[PDB]
């Protein structure tokens, strides 16, 4: 029953091929529902979900508005990290800016994040009481300085704890259908022999909403974390998500093996097996 | 809805 | 500077059964940075019919996107997703494996 709304914004300088490419995206939960590409054609923020369609254009050119000022900010923000860094034109870096707000089961605030990263690492992060900065190496101390000065924690957290939530309350209503469900994952498990010795047992879970889960194999109630072969969770592309883990156990000892799933849309999580 | 203030160059 | 591999997985939307439709996809996530190649093939050639997500990325600033197409299922169709990305020396072939 918890809920989060999150932004995030990447930036890629290309040396001697002109402007940083520029893409937005915002997400509710695992749901993406609008975007911004720099490169494409209409230079608008745009819908990516069939319950944000109904917003006014007072929305859309607000948002087109915020986008490409953001887009603007990280064109310079490339430019000034490559003097901090002093770091020449031959290579393409990457700005990462993500921001947001969670709400618990009574959509009350429970806490807010901005983090941004240059190059793939950590640069400078909002503490989570919202007034101060975790900056993770001397570049972003220099950041750190006129942020503070520029006072932006305190209005980045009139943000979070405010519109950010207001926002947030209003898709989870205006989307409720897609965004307050949750879909029970479809589970079972494959057994392929390896070898006339040696059987692959593989948990699959299946069609399920949101996307946060728990896949893990036991022998005999034993956790067998470290023979496990995790894949990350997956978009089927229909709105819910897939995850398998698998195990390659002596053929003979399937029973001793369960698989054992967590999920939010489960009434109690399950266990699977060979008997 | 996206922030319309506090994000500024680093 | 930091350079991290995409993990790829090639799989179907839906239980796959030969002669009805259903969508193929290629899902490449926790990469850095994030220029990639990604394309769908089919006997080998590549798929012209293919969308993608927008990029997008994780808790940990490494990248997602996925690649997909619609596509009916044979019994002798062969399909496959090709990545190239800076970590790799050659680009990779996943199979899609029906079977898992
Ligand atoms: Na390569």
């Amino acid at each position: 029953g918890s809920h989060s709304m999150r932004y995030f914004f990447t930036s890629v300088s290309r040396p001697g091929r002109g402007e940083p490419r520029f893409i937005a995206v915002g997400y509710v939960d695992d749901t993406q529902f609008v975007r911004f590409d720099s490169d494409a054609a209409s230079q608008r923020m745009e819908p990516r979900a069939p319950w944000i369609e109904q917003e006014g254009p007072e929305y859309w050119d607000g948002e087109t508005r915020k986008v490409k000022a953001h887009s603007q900010t990280h064109r310079v923000d490339l430019g000034t990290l490559r003097g901090y860094y002093n770091q020449s034109e031959a290579g393409s870096h990457t700005v990462q800016r993500m921001y947001g707000c969670d709400v618990g089961s009574d959509w009350r605030f429970l806490r807010g994040y901005h983090q941004y990263a240059y190059d793939g690492k950590d640069y400078i992060a909002l503490k989570e009481d919202l007034r101060s900065w975790t900056a993770a190496d001397m570049a972003a101390q220099t950041t750190k300085h006129k942020w503070e000065a520029a006072h932006v924690a305190e209005q980045l957290r009139a943000y979070l704890e405010g519109t950010c939530v207001e926002w947030l309350r209003r898709y989870l209503e205006n989307g409720k259908e897609t965004l307050q469900r949750t879909d029970a994952p479809k589970t079972h498990m494959t057994h392929h022999a390896v070898s006339d010795h040696e059987a692959t047992l593989r948990c699959w879970a299946l069609s399920f909403y949101p996307a946060e889960i728990t896949l893990t194999w036991q022998r005999d109630g034993e956790d067998q974390t470290q023979d496990t072969e995790l894949v990350e969770t997956r978009p089927a592309g229909d709105g819910t998500f897939q995850k398998w883990a698998a195990v390659v156990v002596p053929s003979g000892q399937e029973q001793r093996y369960t698989c054992h799933v967590q999920h939010e849309g489960l009434p109690k999580p399950l266990t699977l097996r060979w008997e | 809805e996206a922030a319309g203030i506090g994000i500024l160059t680093v | 500077m930091i350079q991290r591999t995409p993990k790829i997985q090639v799989y179907s939307r839906h239980p796959a059964e030969n002669g009805k439709s259903n969508f193929l996809n290629c899902y490449v996530s926790g990469f850095h940075p994030s220029d990639i190649e990604v394309d769908l093939l089919k006997n080998g050639e590549r798929i012209e019919k293919v969308e993608h997500s927008d990029l997008s990325f994780s808790k940990d600033w490494s990248f997602y996107l996925l690649y997909y197409t619609e596509f009916t299922p044979t019994e002798k169709d062969e399909y496959a997703c090709r990545v190239n990305h800076v970590t790799l020396s050659q680009p990779k072939i996943v199979k899609w494996d029906r079977d898992m």
